[PDB]
């Protein structure tokens, strides 16, 4: 659903 | 909840920075920062004209205060501002700079082309502001400083006008439409066009009816779209849309009530408010033919986009990528948890359908049961609508046929004309025919033989 | 080999006309095997409320038939009251009671014409 | 793949039998409020008065096709079929039927016959008359030929579904592309023309007149080979 | 575009025997009503008929089936509420589909369908637009079916049988 | 009894004072029917009852001696209002009215219109 | 089920201006 | 007489129909899975609705119905 | 493609080079990249109409892919410069303008469409 | 949770994609076209002339491949493509976002 989780 | 022009004014203002921040939620896209833009330079010009007004209201009577206002401006009605080179009557100018302030927030013609464009925004943004919140604030004015208007021949005149104009322009772009969040868009300017040929008809109780449904049932529609699109990867066109009522079996039900509920269809919560439009609309204007037209072709235009946003989104040919499908019809999905959608979701848009119906049916017995019961309105103006409510003639009742038996008519189009060679094309022919048939023996004994 | 009418043939064309040939054996399998429980029993509610009020919008509220078909014909209604009396008595009461129906449906209609001015 | 099995309170086949209603899967078992149990069930269906009255009152197996190869009635006396329209044209009767007993009786029911027609006509002239009614004018019920006077005969269904036969000479029959009358009708053939073959159109230049043949239409291989028709 | 033309076949002298039903073996529905088994199942097919009249679905109860090579022609041997009759189909127009496809075929929801329709072997003649439906209690012939002019080496056409029928 | 549509059982006229305590909707207040109105107001007031009664109740329930009088009021009111029962009357029968004029400044510019045509 | 490498830097290109800027356009 | 018409043309048909490419229908072969898809009248079942809405209107009857007004017109 | 037609005030004549073809200089591309370029995007525009469209007709997307197929085969087989090929390049330019749709679907895996860049990712510095 | 510590990008391996299943795919989809005669002969390493797409059947190969993998490819891209093995990798790799 949401955006791949990238690293902050 | 504004007590003074003031506050009017503060609420005005933060509710188009509001709207502004939501549509540009996107911040690091520039492409939202266009639409964010355009609908801020109109907001801009929308707190310009509102402001006029306010400067114009406060130097004519030294208050702010709304009800010393309604019930002041009858007596500076006669007087006139000395303009340029023109003595511009002081009411028409008033009414002149709020309509223009209320079309702008509202998306009338011309005004409404940032309305289109905010779409950019998320979904449950996109409802808020369309259903009743920003798209309302037009309305919201009219309503509020009705004893201005009622005193304005500029408001007589451009009011149904303009609200029939958009109506039809609305109506007519979303039944062509082919994404679900223009669709819906147009569904909106097209009704707002219909408040405001309702407020101008002068029945705030029908208006004030018609802004709840409409308000309520898109709203609902707005969400279950949104759940089709999270479904379909941010894909808002439904020509990628096609055998989604297996995958969202809850949002192809709660879109069918939803929109046979917007739409004004015959035997629904939002027939009543056409109904009371079209018992309310006024004859006098001298644009009464154009107007009259255009409110009967918006009026039909609703079957159209809602019979092709429902069936083209769940039960058509299967048109979308491959993956969609496949990546959820895999059978280690099958589960008691399996579901498309959320379950919060499903159970937020079945309370909201639920409370829209009990109020509309509350809102229903105050003001068209025998017995009125709603509170004062604070206007001394009546426009005898209601005598064509409680006891209409046979001649507006034979009138009122004609519409019903158009949307009759366009609903067996929408419904049996077929556009693509199918194995089913005699067969559909046969059945037309005899429901044609059945219907006319069944009119007969009901009639006639019992 | 093989020939039309076998059963193991006749499963593996019913299992493989829609399949997706893309996909390797034993997941070529393009149709959803069933349907979400949760979502279809709210969604079921909710359209069984929506048809439950249209129908009663069809019952209490027969305005858009009567002006789109016309009146049809009404189920008869009426009490027995008048089987109690009979004879000449039965024949004179139902004589009078319809000349006061007569004059009772013109009664209101002169009424309502000369009513006009009752409102100063 | 499945891991339903995994878990004792997962849901069940038991519990998706209420969607057989909604979807379609091969029967499993029988409730006893079906009417097959009904039936097999209650004696009363079983009396001979019910099975003859099934027997005889309903359709018939006379009326069944029984083989692939159909020889309908010939014509004329010397004439051999060609083409021939099985459910198309039946529906086209039915439909034109309507008009012997929809509009008589129209006219005598309705308050407002000439409401009715107001309403009949931008109806007909929009999406009906293009729907159905000039496809069915153009529609060939039959077609056969007639060797002696090398001419072709072909039915068609009139109004109030009235069959009429004409005839045609081969010499003046031509076939029209269906890109030299696409844009000419393109809503005819949009909403209307699905039924009948798009690219086996033909005309009489005489008399102007095309001939619609059904897709689902039979056709006879000798009629087409006869040297006339070659 | 495909174009029903018909080639004017007949039967053959030596039929062979592919299909036969163990119930309604006997001959005449005055056999099947004295036959318990077989008055039962046509009360179950009673539906059946229903749906074959009322909703318009092409669909026929086949028993006794039997083939002729030399013209390859089938005889089929239908069950209709009124009684048996005998039907000629071809080769060339017949072609098997599935039982969710023969369901979907009708646009009316149909009723539900008896334990002993046979679902996997259902199959679809071209020419007549219509469905052949077979019993599970039954009893096929082996040897009739391996015959050389049965197999699908000769009668497969992949367009035909995949492209031909396309409900949507 | 025996009194005109707009009169109420007791035959009693509010005073504006009256009127302001049991406010009025303007819309009723522009009407005749204050008189009719009043009565039926206070008879829900002592007897509040559920909007879903209200549409339920085809007899207004307990209030219904008043609601007579107030459904006279306004079937009087509107019609009045409306002129619909001359516009029926021409409706029924245009030749007839126009024979003898039930008013002749309706009668003047009444035109049924071609599809009603009975 | 395959275990992805993070979100590619990729995913906002670097715009490299190749035309000058006028300041008519501004 | 060497004349083209319906036996011509048909052939003409059936070799333009054959000239096409199966690639295009093997791999949209999918999208018209009969398990996959239905009508909407179909979907849509009334059956237990009906009923509820039959009690609904029996519990009115029963209850309401009593106190209404018939209204000739 | 970067499907930034609507975007960059790219005139008419520029829009359709890029629909037709991806550059908008066709004339730097050779014979075989501009046929090929041009089928394919025929290709893709008859899928969008004639597929995922209203109520499309699979038969007559057949037909039509087919036919153009068989156009596109006799245009890569004619020589660079000919008029029949210049013929067959402006019949269908003229046909992609006609099937231009505003507010085409544009996927979401390609430059400068919605949802292009609506995240920032940091870099490892 | 993400730990207090400092952590990089982690480019695990250039395939976004299982590659195996990418490229067993679009073998599939090459095979189901009427011009490619023997699957077996088609390798990561076989040309498209070689196992026979013509110019013509590449475009309608590879329009069909970006609707299997729900992913666009430009031109230039696809012209640059010479082998499976080439084609493969740039879909694999590929993230079908952008
Ligand atoms: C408790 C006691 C009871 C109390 C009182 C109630 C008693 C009565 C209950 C009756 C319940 C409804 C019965 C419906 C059965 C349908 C099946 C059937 O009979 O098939 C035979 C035949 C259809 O045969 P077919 O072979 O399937 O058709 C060929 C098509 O090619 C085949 O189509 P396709 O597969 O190619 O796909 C296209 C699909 C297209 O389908 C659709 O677009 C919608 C399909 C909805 C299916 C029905 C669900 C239930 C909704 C209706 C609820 C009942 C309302 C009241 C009805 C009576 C009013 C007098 O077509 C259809 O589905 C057409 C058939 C459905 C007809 C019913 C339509 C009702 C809604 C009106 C149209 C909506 C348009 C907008 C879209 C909706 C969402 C915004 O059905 C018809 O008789 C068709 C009639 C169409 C014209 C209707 C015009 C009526 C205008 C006057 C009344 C207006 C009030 C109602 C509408 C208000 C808005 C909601
Ligand atoms: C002494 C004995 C006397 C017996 C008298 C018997 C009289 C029978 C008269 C029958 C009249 C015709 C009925 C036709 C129904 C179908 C209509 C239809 O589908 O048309 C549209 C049909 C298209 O619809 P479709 O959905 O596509 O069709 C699908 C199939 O129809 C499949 O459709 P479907 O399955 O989706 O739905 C069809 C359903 C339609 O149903 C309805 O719409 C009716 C809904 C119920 C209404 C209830 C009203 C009364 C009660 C009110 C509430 C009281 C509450 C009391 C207190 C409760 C407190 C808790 O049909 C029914 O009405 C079935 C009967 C209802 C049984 C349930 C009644 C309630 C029982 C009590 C409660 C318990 C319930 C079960 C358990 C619940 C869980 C706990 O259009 C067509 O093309 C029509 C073509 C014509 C077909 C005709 C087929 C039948 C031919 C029969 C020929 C005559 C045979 C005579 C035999 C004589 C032997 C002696
Ligand atoms: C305190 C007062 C409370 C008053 C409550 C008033 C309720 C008013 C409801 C109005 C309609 C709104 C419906 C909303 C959705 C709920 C219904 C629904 O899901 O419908 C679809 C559902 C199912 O929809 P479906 O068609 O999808 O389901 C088919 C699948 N199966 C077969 C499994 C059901 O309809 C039904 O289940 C039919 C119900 C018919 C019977 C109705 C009365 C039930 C009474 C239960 C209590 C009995 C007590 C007895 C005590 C005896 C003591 C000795
Ligand atoms: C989160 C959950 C919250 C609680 C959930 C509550 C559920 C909803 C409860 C609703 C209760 C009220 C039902 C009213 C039914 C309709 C009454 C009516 O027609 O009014 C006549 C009344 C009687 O009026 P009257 O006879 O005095 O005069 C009318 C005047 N003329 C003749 C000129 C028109 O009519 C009106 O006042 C006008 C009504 C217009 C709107 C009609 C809507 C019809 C559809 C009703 C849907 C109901 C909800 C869905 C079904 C619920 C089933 C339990
Ligand atoms: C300003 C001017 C306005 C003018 C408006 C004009 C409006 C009126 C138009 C009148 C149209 C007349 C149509 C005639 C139809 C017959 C035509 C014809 O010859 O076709 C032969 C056709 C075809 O004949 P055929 O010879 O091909 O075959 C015989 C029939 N078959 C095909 C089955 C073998 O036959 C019929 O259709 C016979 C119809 C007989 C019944 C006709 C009347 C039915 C309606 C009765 C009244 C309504 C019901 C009442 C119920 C009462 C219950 C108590
Ligand atoms: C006088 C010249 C000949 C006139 C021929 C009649 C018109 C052409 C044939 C029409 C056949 C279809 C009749 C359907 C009747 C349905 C019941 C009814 O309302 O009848 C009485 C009414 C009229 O009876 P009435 O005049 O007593 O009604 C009172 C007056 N009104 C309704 C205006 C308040 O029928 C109509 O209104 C019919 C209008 C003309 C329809 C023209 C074709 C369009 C429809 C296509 C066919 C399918 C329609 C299905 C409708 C289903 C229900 C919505
Ligand atoms: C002449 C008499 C006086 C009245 C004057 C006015 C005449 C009628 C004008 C009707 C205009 C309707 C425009 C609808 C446009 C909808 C566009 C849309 O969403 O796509 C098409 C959708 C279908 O969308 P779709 O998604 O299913 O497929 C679209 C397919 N393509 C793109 C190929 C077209 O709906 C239709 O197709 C229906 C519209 C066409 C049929 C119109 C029939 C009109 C019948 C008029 C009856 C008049 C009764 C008499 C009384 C009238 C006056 C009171
Ligand atoms: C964990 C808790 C979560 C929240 C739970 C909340 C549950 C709410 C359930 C009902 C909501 C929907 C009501 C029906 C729709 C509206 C109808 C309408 O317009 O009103 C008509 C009617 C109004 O009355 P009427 O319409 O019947 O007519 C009155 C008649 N006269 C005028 C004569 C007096 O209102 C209702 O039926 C609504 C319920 C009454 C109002 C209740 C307000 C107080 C709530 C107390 C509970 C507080 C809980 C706090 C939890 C905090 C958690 C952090
Ligand atoms: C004022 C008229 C009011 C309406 C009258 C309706 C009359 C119906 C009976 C017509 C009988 C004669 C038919 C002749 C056919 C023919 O060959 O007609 C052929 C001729 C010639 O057409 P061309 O000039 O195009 O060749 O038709 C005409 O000239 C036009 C007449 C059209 C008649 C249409 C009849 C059907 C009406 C349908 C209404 C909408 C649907 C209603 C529900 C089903």
């Amino acid at each position: 659903g949401g955006f791949q989780k990238y690293p902050i | 909840s504004s007590g003074n022009f003031i506050v009017l004014f503060l609420g005005w203002e933060l509710i188009g920075l509001t709207s502004f921040f939501l549509i540009n939620f996107w911040s690091t896209r520039v492409g939202t920062l266009k639409a964010a833009f355009k609908a801020f330079s109109f907001n801009k010009l929308s707190d310009l004209f509102l402001f006029f007004a306010i400067l114009i209201i406060f130097s004519t009577t030294y208050n702010l205060d709304i009800l010393s206002f309604n019930n002041q401006i009858y007596l500076y009605e006669s007087y006139n501002i000395d303009m340029f080179y023109w003595s511009i009557n002081l009411i028409e100018i008033i009414s002149f700079f709020f309509i223009s302030c209320a079309f702008i927030k509202s998306a009338q013609f011309g005004a409404h082309i940032w309305l289109p464009d905010s779409m950019e925004a998320p979904v449950p943004a996109s409802a808020l502001i369309h259903s009743a919140t920003l798209v309302s604030a037009g309305i919201y004015l009219l309503l509020r400083l009705s004893p201005l208007f009622e005193l304005s021949k500029y408001a007589y005149f451009i009011l149904p006008l303009i609200g029939s104009v958009t109506a039809f322009y609305g109506g007519l772009v979303s039944a062509f439409q082919s994404d679900t969040k223009k669709t819906l868009a147009y569904s909106t300017i097209s009704h707002c066009g219909f408040l405001m040929v309702s407020y101008s008809t002068g029945v705030l109780e029908f208006v004030i009816l018609y802004l709840y449904v409409h308000g309520f049932f898109k709203a609902a529609t707005f969400l279950c779209v949104g759940n089709v699109n999270r479904f379909n990867r941010n894909i808002q066109d439904f020509k990628r849309m096609g055998g989604f009522y297996k995958y969202l079996p809850f949002e192809c039900l709660a879109s069918f009530v939803c929109m046979i509920n917007l739409s004004g269809l015959p035997l629904t919560l939002g027939f009543y408010i056409k109904h009371l439009l079209f018992i309310g609309l006024v004859e006098s204007y001298t644009l009464y033919p154009l107007i009259f037209s255009s409110l009967i072709l918006g009026a039909i235009a609703g079957v159209f986009y809602s019979y092709r946003l429902f069936y083209s989104i769940f039960f058509d040919t299967k048109k979308g990528k491959k993956a969609i499908y496949l990546q959820a019809s895999r059978i280690i999905l099958n589960s008691k948890f399996y579901s498309n959608t959320s379950l919060a979701s499903n159970l937020s848009i079945t309370f909201l359908v639920l409370i829209s119906y009990t109020v509309i049916l509350y809102l229903y017995c105050t003001t068209l049961n025998n017995y009125y019961s709603l509170s004062d309105l604070k206007s001394i103006y009546i426009n005898n609508a209601y005598s064509y409510f409680y006891k209409p003639d046979y001649n507006f009742l034979n009138a009122v046929s004609i519409l019903n038996w158009f949307v009759i008519i366009l609903l067996i189009s929408v419904i049996y004309l077929n556009w693509r060679w199918s194995y089913y094309y005699t067969k559909s022919i046969d059945s037309l025919s005899k429901f044609i048939l059945f219907s006319f023996f069944f009119f007969i004994f009901s009639k006639y033989i019992l | 080999g093989t020939s039309i009418f076998s059963r193991q043939f006749k499963k593996a064309f019913n299992d493989a006309k829609y399949q997706n040939l893309t996909a390797a054996q034993g997941e070529t399998y393009s149709h959803l095997g069933w349907i979400s429980n949760v979502d279809l029993r709210l969604g079921r509610a909710i359209f069984t409320f929506g048809v439950v009020g249209i129908a009663f919008c069809i019952y209490l509220e027969p305005s858009y038939f009567h002006e789109t078909f016309g009146h049809m014909s009404q189920p008869p209604k009426y009490d027995l009251i008048d089987s109690n009396i009979n004879g000449v008595e039965k024949k004179l009461n139902k004589q009078i009671l319809h000349r006061e129906h007569n004059e009772h449906k013109l009664d209101g209609f002169v009424s309502m014409f000369k009513g006009s001015d009752v409102a100063k | 793949g499945d891991i339903r099995h995994k878990f004792s309170n997962e849901i069940t086949d038991d519990d998706y039998d209420y969607q057989r209603a909604m979807h379609v899967k091969p029967p499993k078992e029988e409730s006893l409020f079906q009417l097959t149990n009904i039936l097999s069930s209650v004696p009363v269906f079983k009396t001979r008065f019910f099975l003859d009255f099934i027997a005889r009152n309903l359709d018939t197996n006379s009326a069944v096709s029984t083989s692939d190869f159909v020889a309908p009635p010939r014509v004329h006396e010397n004439s051999f079929f060609v083409y021939h329209s099985r459910e198309l044209g039946n529906v086209i009767r039915k439909y034109r039927s309507l008009e012997s007993i929809v509009l008589p009786g129209a006219l005598l029911t309705f308050t407002y016959p000439l409401f009715a027609a107001f309403v009949a006509i931008p109806s007909y002239y929009f999406m009906f008359n293009a729907k159905i009614y000039e496809m069915s004018r153009r529609f060939v019920v039959r077609m056969d030929v007639l060797p002696h006077l090398e001419m072709i005969s072909v039915q068609r269904i009139g109004a109030f579904g009235i069959l009429y036969t004409k005839l045609h000479r081969i010499q003046d029959l031509e076939y029209v592309p269906f890109d030299q009358v696409k844009e000419q009708e393109n809503y005819l053939w949009a909403i209307g023309g699905h039924g009948v073959d798009n690219q086996l159109i033909f005309k009489d230049r005489s008399t102007g007149e095309f001939f619609y043949f059904e897709r689902q239409g039979v056709w006879d291989a000798k009629g087409l080979n006869h040297p006339l028709l070659n | 575009n495909y174009y029903n033309i018909m080639r004017q076949v007949s039967l053959d002298s030596n039929p062979i025997v592919l299909y036969q039903s163990s119930t309604f073996t006997g001959n005449g529905l005055q056999e099947f009503y004295e036959n318990a088994d077989a008055l039962t199942k046509y009360l179950k097919l009673v539906p059946f008929f229903l749906e074959k009249n009322l909703y318009d679905h092409p669909k026929q109860f086949v028993i006794k089936m039997e083939f002729h090579p030399q013209n390859k022609v089938l005889s089929l041997d239908c069950l209709t509420h009124q009684g048996v009759l005998k039907k000629t189909v071809n080769l060339e127009n017949l072609i098997p589909v599935p039982y969710e496809d023969y369901v979907q075929f009708c646009r009316r929801k149909l009723f539900n369908a008896p334990l002993f329709l046979d679902t996997e072997m259902i199959y679809f003649n071209t020419f007549q637009n219509e469905f052949y439906v077979f019993d599970k209690n039954a009893k096929w012939n082996e040897e009739g079916i391996n015959h050389p002019e049965l197999d699908i080496s000769k009668l497969y056409n992949e367009k035909a049988w995949f492209d031909s029928l396309r409900i949507i | 009894g025996h009194g005109a549509w707009n009169e109420n059982q007791q035959h009693y006229k509010y005073s504006k004072e009256e009127i302001e305590a049991y406010q009025v909707p303007m819309r009723i207040k522009a009407g005749p029917c204050v008189d009719t109105y009043i009565p039926l107001k206070k008879c829900f007031q002592e007897n509040p009852t559920s909007f879903a009664a209200k549409m339920l109740d085809g007899r207004k329930g307990k209030c219904a001696k008043e609601f007579k009088y107030y459904n006279t009021c306004l079937n009087h009111w509107q019609t009045y209002e409306n002129n619909s029962h001359v516009t029926n009357a021409y409706w029924a029968d245009t030749s007839k009215a126009n024979a003898d004029g039930i008013s002749n400044t309706y009668g003047g510019s009444f035109r049924k219109g071609l599809a009603w045509l009975n | 089920g395959w275990d992805r490498p993070d979100v590619p830097l990729s995913f906002n290109p670097l715009y490299v201006h190749k035309r000058e800027l006028s300041i008519f356009d501004t | 007489a060497g004349r083209k018409l319906f036996k011509h043309y048909i052939n003409e048909n059936i070799k333009s129909n054959n000239e096409q490419k199966l690639f295009f229908y093997r791999v949209n072969r999918w999208r018209w899975n009969t398990k996959d898809n239905t009508t909407a009248p179909k979907f849509l079942r009334l059956k237990y609705p009906l009923l509820v809405t039959g009690v609904c209107l029996f519990a009115y009857d029963w209850t309401y119905g009593f106190t209404q007004v018939d209204a000739h017109h | 493609s970067k499907a930034y037609y609507f975007v960059k005030n790219f005139s008419w004549a520029e829009v359709s080079n890029l629909l037709c073809y991806g550059t908008k200089y066709p004339t730097v591309l050779n014979h075989q990249q501009k046929v090929t370029r041009l089928y394919r995007a025929t290709l893709r525009r008859v899928y969008a109409h004639q597929v995922e469209g209203y109520k499309t007709d699979f038969k007559q997307y057949n037909e039509n892919i087919t036919d153009i197929g068989k156009d596109f085969n006799k245009m890569l087989a004619l020589k660079p410069e000919s008029l029949e090929l210049q013929a067959y390049f402006k019949k269908y330019e003229d046909l992609q303008e006609e099937l231009f749709d505003p507010a085409m679907i544009i996927d979401e895996s390609r430059p400068y469409a919605a949802s292009s860049g609506r995240y920032y990712i940091f870099d490892d510095y | 949770y993400a730990p207090q510590k400092v952590v990089l990008r982690n480019e695990k391996s250039g395939y976004y994609a299982n590659p195996d299943d990418v490229a067993r795919r679009l073998i599939r989809l090459i095979s189901l076209h009427d011009k490619v005669q023997n699957p077996s002969a088609i390798t990561l390493k076989s040309t498209w002339s070689e196992i026979g797409v013509d110019p013509l059947s590449y475009v309608e190969i590879m329009l069909e491949a970006e609707n299997e993998f729900y992913i666009e490819l430009a031109d230039e891209d696809l012209e640059r493509f010479r082998t499976v093995e080439d084609a493969v990798e740039f879909i694999a790799r590929n993230f079908f976002t952008n």
